[PDB]
């Protein structure tokens, strides 16, 4: 199986733009995202008993003959560099690791084996 | 609560600037402060309120009337020697009462609603009396708040069709005036019960002969049918009927109201809580226009307001009360009118969805879509804004390029949103100012300032055209 | 509550009411009958969406034979015209005079 | 498929013809209540030495 | 292999013991399972425990996985499981190892094991090897399906020998095999005339494989 | 009989036509019973089959939408999947999607999307096609 | 007594297929060729021989009582201190009317005149009902040759 | 566990079934443990009780 | 092996595993040819 | 012989407009043929006769 | 029996009330045994249950003091844990505490805490309702 390697920041100190064509509109809250991005792609479903699967899309980036990246996660980390005076955070970098995945009745229809069979 | 002993203490519980909706009908209550706006039945105070949640709702005004026309059936089945085995309730309503604006506001709020503005025009009664005066009182003092961005009636249905033709002609004629609001509105269907299969094409041509003005069809929007929800009725608890029935035999009427099953009253608290439960699985009708507008809430805080709304499920929603079918729908969002209504639909397993985004324009070449009409508003009043502290300043070249800087800045964080097709901001926008180009000599010697701008919008897209090629090898 | 569980054979039903053996037994016997001319067995075919809709009514029908004999000779209660004719009581055949 | 139909059908239709069956255990054993008989043993002599 | 209509390929399982369900009542750490002919089912359960701060080991004196309970274990794919094993605790043991790890180790047994603790002596006259089986099994109260023989014998001795080994050697002697499982013994001849349940092959499914010819025998 | 093509089978067409004077059933063949088969798949969703809810291509999810990049990777997305898990006899060589030019407002509503396709000249193990499919597998 | 419950009520099966089909009560949109509502009535047309099998399997549910009732068959109401039964009643095969959408253009005014059985075979099947019910008191018509 | 699911415009029998033990041959059994005669037509305010399956097959 | 009983019995769950069987194959197969004539 | 036929050619495809009834479909069917000549009886045609 | 919601379980309601012309007491059931059930728990403290030392919640040790952030993470600790054990049939989504605004000097001496939750819809393990719990286990 494939690998892939990213990295990425969250920052909430008020001067990258939200663009959502809003005059005077900054990024201010990184709790926030960390919170859901965390219960999305780390933490264990309570009806399947593991996390969830996962579909990475970039506009019109193309990884090959397909226009997206199934997978699981495999590795994360988090450092945070910037603190408010409340202790509440400013900025946040992470690093992740994802693994490839597809399932057994469509990886024996992708090798279409042709033989004397 | 008044507290003296240091503790801990249980009580009762007690914005999208793009979508802010008015509210026009009969309350309950209305005190605000210390002034009680019922207080005089000939001199009512007419002022809009801000509210921000049904909790605030409920302090000013309160919640619904009492309904007094339902009945409720037990069923027993015993045994050959009359033991007990089994028993059943269901409940009926004969005839609900025209005053809705507390289940209008649970209906909104569920599905994503936000701020809004009330006015009362009178206290709701048990003479169900609705009137085409007060309703356009209400509609000129709205007139007065700014903040307002769309117009509704909940109530709007139990009017005829000459009273309701001239509050929508009003409506229509002050939002043409302001140049900022929009108008949600209901279709009218018969009263025969059970609706008959082919009613919905009666009741689109009974709306097609409405007398509307011409040109004031782009700022409204026509939806239907009423939708089939699970809100709660309230209700006197000595004014339900009770009737019993034994082994499937013919019902008669007892002699005890629920009043006279209450425990706190000496009755039987299991047949009680039976009967409550009977009367809380009512379904409850609504007209679709507070769903609506909460929906154009959620979608311009999440996606744009160039983001048609439409293809969304809804909440809190049993069902629609007519199948609308395609022969029928192919009538209803293309007519030679124009007059475009918007279906309400359900699906197999994906459940009831609005189902088109078209105005009363609707063969329009500039206005036919809901979403460009929004926008078109909100970039108007957003640029209007902007430029107010401009105002009083020297006439000359030395403001004209702080002008035109402060729009095309605007318009280039509308294009990076994906709002504006093309791909460099120059295929997008055009702004100009200037003599001898915009204004003449006669306009700046009395104090005249013009600007024009261009905008290219993305529209949505209705149809999807499959093909198929083939090549041989 | 009488079921607190259940798996697939508690409330148990007769073995002839299974989707899938119906299904096999339809096919199996189109291809005897009409095998050399009709050779498309796949999802797409009209014919096997037929034969599913067509197994799910008979799964139906063999449901409602096994209610039990109590409700099946039930009379109405709602229609005036309804009399017993079929039963005799005990007290009308087991008696006799001394 | 039409003749293949009448094939699939055909077990339904022996399960509905035992109707005549319970009929009459209906009328026998639950309108009327009545049971059915025990069975006996049988007895042997033997000799010893 | 695996199952249809399995949405999701979470595997799992379940130990009743005395038909309480205590899987999470402890930390378990693996489980194994063997079914073999001509021999007693075996299944051996591995869990965490111990601490030496508290000096001692608290699952070892519960009431649940002591010697003489019935234990049995399912397991499948997806929250389905199926029956595999069913038998009684006879072994209980501790360990703590060089680096300070402390496990308890538990060993079940099938219950065709009480037929393996003594030495009998019997006498039959006149009857087939398939009636003697029959009520040497049925004396334990354990059901048995034994296929019948033709040879009638005038006489058989079973002499200071257990009932298993007697039981195994009159069975090779007529060409037959034994399968214990479920409170049940079957004695009967060889399956090979049936239908394939699924095909292996190498290069699809298989993560290992061994096979051998040897001439000599 | 064995002709040319056998293995690619013969079926019902879409939609039923039956005939009176000549007292039968159309069926077609080969390339069109292929080509017939693409346009049942595409136009039905996944609940609609009364046992198999696998079946099926939820299209209309992406209706009254601009034609943005994020919105092609989607419709690419489904249309390959269904594709591949329920038309073994083709491969499909490229999927091309484009949004308006005819009046061009009524040209902006309309989304356009072809499908380039090739017949394999071997035969498939997922192909119920009788009776080859009884030998070749699964 | 049990429960009473409504064992002859028949769901259309037209209402199991997808909407592709056009057979169900969504229909078609009106800017289709001929061909394919040509195409649409005739697969309706083609069900009825199905659903009119099913139909009748459930109609011989909802009437057992009518096999084993002891009434006596009369043509012209009268009072004659026995049980009676009236025509729409004298069967020993029973069936019902299909409903679907548009019914009204493809199975016309009254078509089940055509599904009787023959009166040979309602007066075989009775007699042999009423000498089964007579067996179970012990007693027969074909031992008294006077009686015949 | 058990599960509790209301009826709403379009929903089926066999697809609720899947949906809850990602197998719709289960259907005949939910249809007897709630009382249904005719379960292909539903109506639009039931709540259906879908029970745990046994511990063991 | 060609035996399901000589298999390693596997106790640990937090991860050499390939070594214990090899050197388990050696051992069993000089002491099972130790036996023949 | 009870249920119409349509075509494209039967527009408005009102009742009247149809083009007969679905008979001829199973008229030179054998199967069908032959299950029709065993059902017949001969007293009929003795009475009339 | 088998009606909506028989899952959830029925009972006494709080405070205890009896009823003279209807012989009986009153009971509660559904979302009322829920919500009644919350005011129990954080109306007790830890050791005021005879053998029962775990149960309760000891909110009134926060007394006496401003509301700074080192208040308000303590608070959502203590009333997150005793959630977490005694209510297995609802959802917990947020805590808001503020303080303040009424007189403006009243205002300044009460703390208010908001409690946001839902009602799951399947069972639990951890529900002693009678006779599921006998089944559904522990």
């Amino acid at each position: 199986p494939e690998e892939l390697k990213l990295d990425f920041t969250f920052d909430g100190t008020g001067v990258v733009p939200v663009n959502n064509g809003k005059p005077g509109e900054f990024h201010q809250d990184v709790a926030d995202q960390v919170r859901v991005f965390l219960d999305l792609v780390y933490s264990m479903n309570s009806e399947t008993h593991k996390p969830n699967f996962l579909r990475l899309i970039w506009g019109d980036f193309s990884f090959g003959e397909k226009n997206g990246f199934d997978c699981l996660l495999t590795d994360l980390q988090i450092n945070y560099t910037l603190f408010d005076q409340t202790g509440k955070p400013l900025r946040a970098k992470l690093s992740t690791t994802f693994t490839s995945y597809v399932e057994q009745n469509r990886r024996v229809r992708e090798e279409g084996k042709q033989s004397p069979d | 609560s008044t507290y003296k002993t240091p503790g801990v203490y249980i009580e009762e519980i007690s914005q999208v600037e793009t979508a802010i909706p008015a509210f026009i009908g009969y309350t309950q209550i209305a005190k605000v402060g210390v002034e009680n706006f019922h207080t005089d039945a000939d001199n009512l105070i007419l002022r809009p309120v801000r509210i921000t949640s049904l909790l605030e709702y409920e302090q000013f005004f309160g919640k619904a009337i009492n309904e007094t026309t339902i009945q409720v059936v037990i069923q027993d089945t015993t045994d050959s020697r009359g033991n007990l085995t089994e028993r059943k309730a269901s409940a009926r309503i004969t005839s609900p009462s025209p005053h809705n604006l507390y289940y209008s506001m649970q209906a909104y709020f569920a599905n994503g609603g936000g701020p809004c503005y009330i006015v009362s025009v009178g206290p709701m009664s048990n003479t169900g009396t609705i009137q085409l005066e007060a309703l356009q009182n209400g509609l000129a003092e709205v007139a007065k708040e700014d903040e307002v961005t769309l117009l509704v009636f909940p109530e709007s249905q139990s009017l005829s069709d000459e009273n309701y033709a001239a509050l929508m002609s009003a409506a229509l004629e002050q939002c043409a005036n302001l140049q900022d609001r929009f108008t949600v509105m209901d279709l009218k269907l018969p009263a025969t019960r059970p609706i008959p299969a082919n009613a919905i094409v009666g009741a689109s041509n009974a709306f097609r002969d409405l007398s509307l003005p011409q040109d004031n069809l782009k700022y409204g929007a026509c939806y239907a049918p009423d939708i089939e929800t699970i809100f709660n009725y309230f209700y006197q608890e000595d004014a339900v009927t009770i009737f019993r029935s034994v082994n499937g035999g013919a019902e008669e009427q007892d002699t005890l109201t629920m009043a006279g099953y209450n425990p706190a009253n000496g009755g039987d608290g299991i047949q009680y809580a039976l009967i409550e439960s009977a009367i809380d699985q009512l379904p409850l009708i609504l007209p679709p226009s507070p769903l609506v507008v909460g929906q154009y809430a959620r979608t311009d805080n999440t996606r744009g307001v160039w983001k048609a709304p439409a293809n969304v499920a809804l909440s809190s929603v049993i069902k629609p009360v007519l199948k609308i079918t395609n022969e029928q729908q192919n009538n209803l969002n293309v007519h030679p009118t124009g007059k475009s209504i918007n279906a309400i639909r359900a699906f197999t397993g994906k459940g009831t969805l609005i189902w088109g985004a078209r105005t009363l324009a609707g063969n329009d070449n500039e206005w036919r879509y809901v979403s460009v009409r929004r926008f078109f508003n909100m970039a108007e009043e957003s640029i209007k804004k902007g430029s107010e502290p401009f105002v009083f300043e020297p006439n000359d070249a030395n403001t004209w390029t702080k002008v035109k800087a402060m729009i095309e800045n605007f318009l280039t964080l509308q294009w990076r949103a994906g709002a504006l097709a093309g791909a460099k901001p120059e295929q997008a926008f055009y702004v100009k100012i200037g003599l001898n180009e915009t204004m003449t000599a006669l306009d700046i010697l009395e104090g005249r300032m013009i600007v024009e701008i261009g905008m290219a919008v993305v529209r949505p897209a209705e149809f999807i055209i499959l093909k198929f090629s083939h090549k041989m090898q | 509550p009488e079921y607190l569980s259940i798996s697939k054979q508690k409330p148990d039903f007769p073995p002839y009411l299974n989707f899938q053996t119906l299904r096999d037994i339809g096919i199996t016997h189109l291809q005897a009958l009409s095998g050399k001319i009709w050779t498309d067995y796949n999802l797409h075919d009209p014919g096997v969406t037929i034969l599913e809709v067509l197994c799910y009514a008979i799964t139906d029908l063999g449901y409602r034979n096994n209610l039990d004999i109590a409700d099946l000779l039930a009379l109405n209660p709602q229609d005036g015209n309804s009399r017993e004719n079929n039963f005799f009581t005990p007290d009308a055949v087991l008696t006799c005079n001394p | 498929l039409y003749f293949a139909f009448l094939e699939v059908l055909q077990p339904a239709r022996d399960d509905l013809n035992r109707l005549t069956q319970r009929h009459l255990d209906f009328f026998y054993r639950q309108v009327l209540l009545l049971p059915d008989r025990p069975a006996q043993a049988d007895q042997v002599h033997l000799l010893f030495e | 292999i695996i199952p249809r209509n399995s949405l999701y390929d979470v595997a799992t399982f379940k130990l009743l013991s005395d038909g309480k369900d205590i899987t999470n009542d402890y930390t378990v750490l693996s489980i194994t399972v063997n079914q073999i002919v001509n021999r007693v089912p075996t299944a051996r359960i591995i869990l965490r425990d111990g601490a030496a701060a508290d000096e001692t080991f608290a699952a070892s004196e519960g009431a649940d996985l002591v010697p003489g309970q019935e234990v049995e274990i399912a397991a499948g794919y997806d929250g389905s499981d199926q029956k595999i094993f069913q038998g009684l605790i006879v072994k209980h043991a501790l360990k703590v190892t060089a680096n300070g790890d402390s496990m308890l180790m538990l060993d079940c047994r099938g219950l065709a094991t009480k037929l393996t603790v003594g030495r009998h002596n019997r006498y039959f006259v006149d009857t087939k090897d398939s009636d003697a089986i029959a009520e040497i099994i049925a004396q334990h109260s354990l059901s048995a399906d034994v296929a019948a023989t033709q040879v009638q014998h005038p006489e058989i001795v079973q002499y200071y020998a257990t009932d298993w080994d007697f039981i195994l050697s009159r069975a090779e002697m007529n060409g037959q095999i034994v399968v214990a499982q479920d409170e049940k013994i079957k004695v009967k001849a060889p399956n090979t005339s049936g239908a394939p349940q699924i095909t292996l092959t190498y290069g699809v499914n298989l993560l290992e494989l061994e096979a051998a010819m040897d001439a000599r025998h | 009989d064995d002709e040319s093509n056998a293995y690619l089978g013969t079926g019902w067409g879409f939609p039923p036509t039956f005939e009176k004077k000549a007292r039968s059933v159309r069926l077609v063949s080969a390339e069109d019973d292929i080509r017939e088969s693409l346009q049942i798949l595409l136009s039905t969703n996944l609940g609609e089959r009364v046992m198999q809810p696998n079946y099926g291509c939820n299209l209309q999810d992406l209706l009254f939408e601009s034609l943005s990049p994020t919105v092609a990777s989607n419709i690419k997305e489904l249309v390959r999947t269904a594709i591949l898990y329920y038309e073994p006899r083709i491969r499909l060589n490229k999927l091309d999607i484009q949004q308006g030019i005819v009046n061009e407002a009524d040209a902006q509503g309309l989304i356009q999307i072809i499908v380039d396709c090739t017949i394999i000249s071997t035969n498939s193990r997922f192909n119920f096609v009788y009776p080859f499919y009884l030998q070749e597998g699964s | 007594k049990g429960s009473y419950y409504d064992l002859a009520d028949h769901y259309s099966i037209h209402h199991d297929f997808p909407t592709t089909y056009g057979i169900s009560e969504d229909g078609l949109p009106p800017t289709v060729p001929a061909l394919r509502k040509a195409q649409a009535l005739q697969l309706k047309a083609y069900l009825v021989f199905f659903d009119q099998l099913l139909a009748s399997y459930l109609a011989q549910l909802s009437h057992i009582r009518d096999l084993f009732s002891w009434e006596v068959d009369v043509t012209q109401p009268q009072q004659n201190d026995y049980a009676t039964r009236l025509q729409e009643k004298q069967r020993t095969y029973f069936t019902q009317k299909l409903d679907f959408p548009e019914i009204e253009k493809i199975i016309p005014d009254n078509y089940l005149d055509v599904l009787d059985e023959a009166p040979e075979t309602y007066r075989d099947r009775r007699n042999r009902f009423l000498d089964h019910l007579l067996a179970r008191f012990s007693e027969s018509f074909s031992d008294y040759v006077l009686l015949n | 566990v058990t599960h509790q699911r209301k009826v709403k415009a379009g929903d089926t029998l066999p697809l609720m079934t899947h949906r809850i033990y990602g197998d719709p041959a289960y259907y005949l059994q939910i249809a007897k443990v709630n009382g249904l005669i005719n379960f292909r037509k539903l109506a639009t305010n039931t709540d259906l009780r879908f029970p745990p399956l046994e511990k063991t097959q | 092996p060609l035996e399901i009983r000589e298999l390693v019995i596997k106790a640990s769950v937090n991860e050499q595993s390939a070594i214990i069987a090899a050197c388990v194959e050696q051992v069993l197969a000089i002491l099972q040819e130790k036996s023949e004539r | 012989a009870k249920v119409m036929y349509y075509r494209a050619e039967n527009q408005p495809w009102s009742p009247s407009d149809a083009d007969g009834n679905w008979q001829n479909f199973f008229e030179g069917n054998t199967p069908i043929q032959i299950a029709l000549i065993s059902k017949v009886s001969p007293q009929v045609v003795k009475d009339i006769y």
